[PDB]
């Protein structure tokens, strides 16, 4: 499913100024916007060409919203230090993620609104968009407040409404990239690895979206246990890269095949050395 | 706090060709908290023109960043990524291996 | 686009 997600990070830095707030937004695996409270004149800024075309009222309003959330998070960090009786000397992190996944009917499939403090879950909106999960006593304080304020009903309306509406708009305006997979460019390399063994490495480069599967089989059998697989990584131009490698006895290379599955391939590819 | 040590990958944007302009990448992921120092090195010397992606994080809340710089590889030049973080007693240096 | 709903803990 297509998805829109915002990732917000607020970090206190006592003795080094006020907390820094950074936010990025994505459609699927494409970033489209950033905001950084430490920038010279902090603004929501485009990072994809399909939102650069949104007009000046759009960017003014997004800027406004970011600035108000940054302010509120400086307060949030203070509050959290108090809830946990933390020292004023320590640095702390509050992270928030919210957004929506788009269903086949063009409506909300799943919405998200959740948070972590110092790397661990704090409070999250439940999948029913009606109720909250608080991880500890401090978070239960926020929960009770938010229950009494009907915060979940407000979030529900945003997630079902605006969030999906904007996602759909972005997907249409960006369709040539967001709705069109770029297939992986694939090849195999061979690296003699001792006097009698060799590494075969199956490469997938230049692909979008990031989801991919690379597997080595020997005699048609998955070598799951003996395959080194790196984590899929960004190329830096909006595409991704991955490889999988296996160490084989020299001369047995022909029994090995690399299998590539990706949404941009109509049938899985097989490569061989 | 939860702390998590960074994973590191060093690699080029495009397959490397001696004398063709390219980008050298150092991808740091899986780490918490978000303060991290990442330098790109040429023959052991800090490269000054280095940019990085905007701070983001994964489902498990761990952070990721891409540090990158334009470069033209040659046979002789050695490149590397130097990473420090609170979880490390010493910096990690991972060499660019064009086969990885 | 961002929500108008600001988190206040």
């Amino acid at each position: 499913s297509h998805s829109m997600r915002y990732f917000d990070t607020a970090v206190s830095r006592p003795g080094r100024g006020e907390p820094r707030f950074i936010s990025v937004g994505y459609v699927d695996d494409t970033q489209f916007v950033r905001f950084d409270s430490d920038a010279a004149s902090p603004r929501g800024e485009p990072r994809a060409p399909w939102v650069e075309q949104e007009g000046p009222e759009y960017w003014d309003r997004e800027t406004q919203k970011y600035k108000r959330q940054a302010q509120a998070d400086r307060v949030n960090l203070r509050k959290l230090r108090g809830y946990y009786n933390q020292s004023e000397d320590g640095s702390h992190t509050l992270q928030w993620m919210y957004g929506c996944d788009l269903g086949p009917d063009g409506r909300l499939l799943r919405g998200y609104d959740q948070s972590a403090y110092d790397g661990k879950d704090y409070i999250a909106l439940n999948e029913d968009l009606r109720s909250w999960t608080a991880a500890d006593t401090a978070a239960q304080i926020t929960q009770r407040k938010w229950e009494a304020a009907r915060e979940a009903e407000q979030w529900r309306a945003y997630l079902e409404g605006t969030c999906v509406e904007w996602l759909r708009r972005y997907l249409e305006n960006g369709k040539e990239t967001l709705q069109r997979a770029e297939h992986p460019k694939t090849h195999v390399t061979h690296h003699p690895v001792s006097d009698h063994e060799a590494t075969l490495r199956c490469w997938a480069l230049g692909f979008y979206p990031a989801e991919i599967t690379l597997t080595w089989q020997r005699d048609g059998e998955d070598q799951t246990q003996d395959t080194e697989l790196v984590e899929t990584r960004p190329a830096g131009d909006g595409t991704f890269q991955k490889w999988a490698a296996v160490v084989v006895p020299s001369g047995e290379e022909q029994r090995y095949t690399c299998h590539v599955q990706h949404e941009g391939l109509p049938e899985p590819l097989t490569l061989r050395w | 706090m939860i702390q998590r040590t960074p994973k590191i990958q060093v690699y080029s944007r495009h397959p490397a060709e001696n004398g063709k302009s390219n980008f050298l990448n150092c991808y740091v992921s899986g780490f918490h908290p978000s303060d991290i120092e990442v330098d790109l090195l040429k023959n052991g010397e800090r490269i000054e023109k280095v940019e990085h992606s905007d701070l983001s994080f994964s489902k498990d809340w761990s952070f990721y960043l891409l540090y990158y710089t334009e470069f033209t590889p040659t046979e002789k030049d050695e490149y590397a990524c130097r990473v420090n973080h609170v979880t490390l007693s010493q910096p990690k240096i991972v060499k660019w291996d064009r086969d990885m | 686009a961002r929500t108008e709903l600001y988190r206040s803990l």
